[PDB]
């Protein structure tokens, strides 16, 4: 009978979950984590993925 | 003006945020370089028969 409260609250949650999830994505880089770029490969092309 | 002399191979560390013996010891460029560099060979003026 409350699920007009809960879907405000469930539609929160769902926003935030995404939002985690794009830390994850590689944007067409190498890979998602930085400092793996930073550390393998020259400045030059660091800058672009970066 | 930066001049100096160096080995063949070696030619190729004189660029920005490249590592060898040249780059972390003898000569150094930023990462943020502007300029141009030029090299050539002096194999008759700089060798000697001893």
């Amino acid at each position: 009978a409350l699920g007009k409260l809960q879907d405000v609250v469930n539609h929160n949650a769902q926003a935030l979950n995404t939002l985690v999830k794009q830390l994850s994505s590689k944007f067409g880089a190498i890979s998602s984590v930085l400092n793996d770029i930073f550390s393998r490969l020259d400045p030059p092309e660091a800058e672009v993925q970066i | 003006a930066d001049s100096f002399v160096i080995r063949g191979d070696e030619v190729r560390q004189i660029a920005p945020g490249q590592t060898g013996n040249i780059a972390d010891y003898n000569y150094k460029l930023p990462d943020d370089f502007t300029g141009c560099v030029i090299a050539w060979n002096s194999n008759k003026l700089d060798s000697k028969v001893s």
